[PDB]
RNA sequence: GCGAUGAUCACCCGGGUGGGUACAAAUGGCAGUCUGACAAGU
RNA sequence: GAGUCCCAUAACCUUUGUACCCCAGAGUGAGAAA
């Protein structure tokens, strides 16, 4: 069943996803 | 003397009926006008004046969302005139479609204010011209009472027959020349103590009253040194309140 | 094969879960179809899931425009992202069908159904309304419904308040209301003072001067060189008044009023003072209105002519609407427009109506039109 | 788009101008924006004819809210000059009517115009 | 005839909603839910009641197909106080602020439309009438504006259109309850003139059968107009 | 009302027997009793039928 | 050096009568200010 | 004993003063000038 808790996406749907996981690409 | 002249009593009196009508009209023309904006105010505020006071208070309906109505409008209505303000129905409105409206809506409240002047005033005149009057009968009977007469003398001259009745003459002379029932309150039916009666004492103390309305007035109206205290007025209140009081104790119904 | 079914509301959008199918073969049985009526039945079919409200106003226009024209908004991709399971491929029920293409491009796992039987459960859904929402806070439809109304209408228009006309309508009746009540009072403080000096009332005719110089000269016993320059101020000298109500005021007949009295006569006075500062201030608003929203007509005859002629006929699109012969007898009671003299009239009445047109179908009017076509009035006015 | 809408196509404007001639030779043309508002009140019209190059056009629009409101067909021609030439007046004319008379001559192409004003819209 | 001076009694018509001013000249007459202005210039009445003054509209039959309806004597109307309606090719108030009146400030009139132009008077007319709900949609496509509309007692539709048959019953199947009513107005000119007048009303009848809608009764519109016909008919989803 | 004003019955008369007024003038064959429920109204015309209708 | 974006089209002896629309005033008219000794309890 | 509840706080009529009107009215629809 769609979980909000595990995202469902595989992409990064909302704008803010795109930003927050370019950092954690960056990251490590 | 300059505090016992009663052709001021009849213009205030005028007025104040005046005064009344025109502050009914412009409350429709704001209700319409600001109606388009938020035609929903109307059906939830029915007072004029606490109507005005809104606009005054928010003048866009976005600014209904946050603004504070408790000091105008009880805390279940000022939710529901807030809720309406989303689910609206008027148009937007300019700022200078807003101004005047406002500037109409300060009229409202301004004559409210004068209003309730002019009744203090009159009131003030009652107490003075006619004291012993206003105790028994009151002041806003009292000053129509002399209106229709046209001065405290005209009034004084007549019976009490005529006091009664003055305010009916159309049913009257309609029912004396077609032989039916005749009026038997008039205009005296306005006032307390008619008020307190109820069913058929309602008339007994119309004729009651009357009669003592007559005792007090032409006390008011003749008098070279009448004192400014009402007592006359007092006792004669007293009197019809003992015949009230009796009256009512009794029961039709049979124990 | 149905598992899910989206439905849209005026406060925000509601899925279904289909708890059990009904009979496909037998759908159009009476059996079948009395069931969408009963709401105990209907409860079995299906069971609200989820409803997410809009954020405002501005929101559900949005949306209702998006749903209008088959397109997926963020709002709805939001809520079919959270309640669609991935998984062979889940079903969802819609009513539109232009509404499937775009759901299945953002959700490819979604298969969409449009056919009779979803239309049947959507319609069940649409019957029982906020039975089904189970307390849910859905405010109420019907008024809803009626804010999205006129607001997806007036868009698609492109409404706008400019084109509104009943500000002029509303200003008129108000303006002639002011100068009735205006006068009316200014009259009773002429009584009202008329009593404690009543020479006073003869030497100023006028009522708002009389209103002003009562003001200021509220005992007639009060007379200073001082004063006399402060009333002389007050309009002119040229008539003499201002020494009149001197001498007047030394030797007038009028009865000394109390200081109640008096009290009332200045502040009756000033609420006088006020409308008539008012009725300017709203004549002043109603000017430059006709210029903005009837800028012909305006130019041609006047704003406040015009504005009555517009009054008359109910709307600047009734006067616009009506033939010449009409709009001239439409003004042929107060004489708006006035053998020759007949001839301007209705060679005036044309233009007149020939400018209301002009106005109330150009979104955004002007003037050079009403200035060339007076022009032309103009001369006819010099040949006859 | 434009407030010229529809307009008809150079044929059309043929067979339009057309039927207006011989409508105004059977007396069964009105001339002029005011006669052609009369008839749409009086509900005797079978459609009405306008110049889409009025000068300025904004004042021939009020007859399209009437028709559409009347349901009844309009159409508009580009030119003014020639309108008037085939209704038989010596002047320009802006807008025209053709009154509605079952019982008249030239009734067949009428509502053959009818038709296609008709697709048109 | 009835000119201004003169007095009238306004009295119940057999149909809810619906009121006969008598007099030298019988006027069907509603009571107005906007009372001091007229709609389209049309003929008011005023009253004195215990004083309000309440108002009365005269509708007219031959701008009103609906009163000219009522006036050849249909039996049944579903417009009734209370019921919510949905009108389609509302092209201007002259009608809908008619049926405006009949349902009362409890239900509501959904008025739709196509062309803008005529819809600028509609929303102006809708303000001043509360319960008037216009929809300025081609009814060709209900998908478009089922957001704005629930349950319809009654779909009333004056679309002068070949293709209306469908339109009637994409909106009655989307729209109207079960049982509800259908009041369809018909211009043989309109959706074949190569026929008979009489010949489309019988096929347009065929329409409704096959659309679940059963036909309850026929009038004629003489002498108002020409061609026309209003069908009474009955939603039968079972 | 109860006791209803005479004039009010008088004009329900005229209607009632509106047939004959008028030689010129005839209406469907019909039966009018006076209805139970009813009110009088003074009918306000329009400011464009000054000349026409007033 | 024109025009469908519109040509053309009540009484009496220049004057007096007559009439209509809107506002304001009348201490002008309708228009005349009810009756009069019982009532109530045991 | 007896109609407030049909504005005597009023309606209508007469007289008076103020400002307009006597062209047709769903006005008519092709002449005018020479």
């Amino acid at each position: 069943h769609a979980s909000a808790f595990t995202r469902t996406q595989d992409v990064p749907q909302t704008e803010l996803q795109e930003k927050v996981d370019q950092v954690l690409q960056e990251s490590n | 003397s300059a505090d016992k002249v009663d052709v001021m009593i009849i213009q205030a009196i005028a007025l104040l009926d005046d005064l009344d009508k025109e502050l009914n009209t412009y409350a429709m023309r704001c209700k319409e006008w600001y109606g388009w904006h938020f035609p929903e105010l109307a059906k939830i505020v029915t007072d004029s004046v606490a109507y005005a006071r809104i606009i005054l208070t928010m003048g866009i309906r976005s600014k209904a969302s946050e603004t504070d109505l408790s000091e105008i409008l009880p805390e279940e209505i000022e939710e529901r005139v807030k809720t309406a303000a989303e689910v609206s129905m008027g148009t937007e409105i300019t700022q200078t479609d807003l101004d005047n409206i406002n500037a109409l809506a300060e009229q409202i409240v301004e004559f409210a204010a004068y209003r309730e002047q002019l009744s203090n005033y009159l009131s003030a005149r009652m107490k003075a011209i006619a004291p012993n009057l206003t105790q028994l009968v009151g002041e806003l009977v009292g000053a129509r009472l002399i209106a229709h007469s046209g001065s405290l003398i005209s009034l004084a001259k007549s019976p009490a027959s005529t006091i009664q009745i003055l305010g009916a003459e159309k049913a009257l002379f309609r029912a004396l020349k077609t032989k039916h029932d005749t009026p038997k309150y008039g205009l005296l039916y306005h006032a307390s103590l008619v008020g307190q009666a109820t069913g058929k004492n309602k008339g007994k103390i119309a004729r009651v009253l009357a009669a003592k309305a007559a005792v007090s007035l032409r006390y008011d109206a003749l008098a070279e040194d009448r004192d400014d205290s009402g007592d006359i007025g007092l006792e004669s209140r007293a009197k019809v309140e003992n015949r009230l009081s009796q009256l009512e104790g009794r029961d039709l119904r049979t124990t | 094969p149905i598992e899910y079914l989206l439905f849209e509301e005026p406060t925000g959008y509601a899925v279904f879960k289909v708890k059990l199918q009904q009979d496909d073969i037998g759908s159009r049985l009476k059996e079948v179809q009395e069931q969408i009526n009963d709401f105990g039945a209907f409860t079995k079919l299906i069971e609200l899931v989820s409803f997410a409200p809009f954020k405002g106003a501005a929101e559900a226009l949005e949306n209702a425009n998006d749903i209008s024209e088959g397109l997926v908004s963020e709002s709805l991709k939001a809520i079919l992202d959270l309640n669609l399971p991935k998984a062979k491929n889940i079903t969802l029920a819609i009513s539109d069908k232009n509404l499937g293409p775009s759901i299945k491009e953002e959700f490819p796992y979604v298969d969409c159904i449009s056919n009779e039987l979803a239309q049947d459960l959507i319609r069940g859904v649409r019957l029982h309304g906020e039975k089904l929402f189970k307390g849910l806070q859905s405010g109420d439809l019907e008024r809803a419904q009626l804010g999205l109304g006129h607001a997806y209408s007036r868009a698609k228009v492109k409404f706008s308040v400019q084109k509104n006309d009943n500000h002029i309508i509303q200003a008129i009746a108000l303006l002639d209301q002011l100068d009735k009540d205006i006068n009316t009072f200014a009259m009773r403080v002429k009584e009202w003072y008329g009593w404690h000096f009543p020479e006073l009332a003869k030497l100023v005719p006028d009522n708002y001067t009389f209103a002003k110089l009562v003001l200021f000269i509220k005992d007639k016993a009060s007379l200073n060189d001082d004063s006399l320059h402060d009333l002389a101020a007050l309009l002119n000298e040229d008539s003499g008044i201002a020494q009149r109500v001197i001498d007047n005021a030394r030797i007038s007949m009028g009865q000394d009023i109390s200081e109640t009295d008096m009290e009332n006569v200045c502040v009756f006075a000033q609420r006088v003072a006020s409308l008539a500062d008012y009725r300017r201030q709203l004549y002043d608003y109603l000017c430059e209105k006709m210029h903005t929203v009837a800028p012909n007509l305006s130019e041609l005859i006047g704003e406040v002519i015009g504005a009555r002629l517009i009054s008359h006929a109910g709307s600047l699109t009734n006067l616009s609407k009506q033939a010449a012969s009409t709009v001239q007898i439409l003004g042929a009671e107060k004489a708006l427009f006035r053998k020759n003299k007949g001839r301007i009239s209705r060679y005036l009445a044309n233009k007149c109506s020939m400018a209301s047109r002009i106005d109330n179908y150009s979104e955004e009017p002007s003037n050079v039109f009403g200035s060339v076509l007076k022009k032309q009035v103009e001369q006819r006015l010099e040949f006859y | 788009n434009p407030k010229a809408f529809p307009l008809a196509d150079a044929a059309l404007t043929q067979q339009i101008l057309d039927v207006v001639q011989q409508a105004a030779n059977l007396r069964q043309l009105k001339k002029g924006a005011n006669e052609a508002t009369k008839t749409l009140n009086r509900g005797i019209s079978e459609f009405i004819i306008m110049a889409a190059d009025c000068e300025p056009i904004e004042i021939l629009l009020h007859l399209p809210l009437l028709c559409e409101d009347k349901n009844v067909p309009y159409v508009f021609v580009p030119s003014r000059v020639a309108l008037g030439r085939a209704c038989g007046v010596s002047r320009p004319v802006i807008a025209a009517s053709i009154t509605t008379n079952d019982a008249s001559a030239i009734k067949t192409q009428i509502y053959a115009v009818k038709d296609k004003i008709e697709t048109l819209l | 005839g009835a000119r201004g001076g003169a007095k009238v009694v306004i009295e119940p018509h057999r149909h809810a909603g619906v009121y006969i001013a008598r007099g030298k000249e019988d006027l069907l007459v509603t009571k107005n839910m906007a009372p001091g202005e007229s709609v389209y210039g049309e003929k008011r009445i005023s009253v004195e009641e215990p004083p309000t003054k309440v108002e009365y509209r005269v509708w007219n039959p031959f701008r009103s197909k609906l009163a000219a309806g009522i006036m050849g004597g249909l039996d049944e109307l579903f417009i009734a106080p209370g019921k919510k309606v949905l009108y389609l090719g509302a092209a201007s108030g002259t009608s809908v602020s008619h049926v405006s009146d009949v349902v009362g400030p409890e239900g509501v009139v959904y008025a739709v439309e196509f062309s803008h132009r005529p819809g600028r008077e509609l929303i102006s007319m809708a303000k001043k009438r509360p319960n008037i709900i216009p929809i300025i949609e081609d009814a060709r496509h209900p998908q478009k504006y089922r957001m704005l509309i629930g349950m319809v007692d009654c779909v009333f539709a004056d679309v002068a259109q070949p293709d209306q048959a469908r339109i009637i019953a994409l909106n009655s199947h989307m729209f109207l309850k079960d049982q509800g009513g259908v009041v369809i107005s018909i211009k043989a000119n309109c959706i074949d003139s190569t026929v008979d007048a009489e010949t489309v009303f019988a096929r347009e009848v065929q329409k409704l059968r096959e659309e679940r809608i059963k036909p309850l009764e026929q009038l004629t519109l003489e002498p108002y107009e020409r061609d026309h016909c209003i069908v009474v008919g009955r939603y039968m989803r079972s | 009302d109860d006791n209803m004003r005479r004039e009010v019955q008088r004009d329900l008369l005229l209607i009632k027997h509106r047939a004959a007024l008028d030689p010129k003038r005839h209406y469907k064959k019909q039966r009018w009793e006076v209805p139970e429920r009813f009110a009088i109204g003074t009918i306000i015309e329009d400011k464009s039928e000054f000349y026409s209708s007033r």
